């Protein structure tokens, strides 16, 4: 536990390295269709 | 750095004895028998 000695060392190893991200920064948008449609209208989810 | 990155602690805090890593052990020619052990005094006159 205290002091003793090192037995081994990992790395992160070339792009297996821990990223951080903002999850703040990341911005989206949906623009799916209507909103104000009925139960009878069919809201289309625009992919692209 | 910032003021907007997460404080670890007060301004005013400049050292920390975090863990037990940080109970460093005299060097040669200096006892310290008390168990607080704020500073080590140097063996007197002699005694090694």
């Amino acid at each position: 536990p205290v002091g003793g000695t090192l037995l081994r060392t990992f790395t992160p190893a070339a792009a297996n390295a821990v990223y951080v991200v903002d999850p703040s920064k990341y911005v989206l948008t949906l623009t799916v269709g209507p909103t104000s449609v009925t139960t009878a209208d069919q809201v289309t989810f625009t992919q692209t | 750095a910032k003021y907007s990155i997460d404080p670890t602690t007060y301004h005013f805090v400049t050292h920390l004895a975090m863990g037990p890593e940080s109970c460093k052990k005299c060097p040669k020619g200096y006892f310290q028998p008390n168990i607080a052990g704020t500073v080590c005094l140097p063996c007197p006159s002699g005694f090694v």
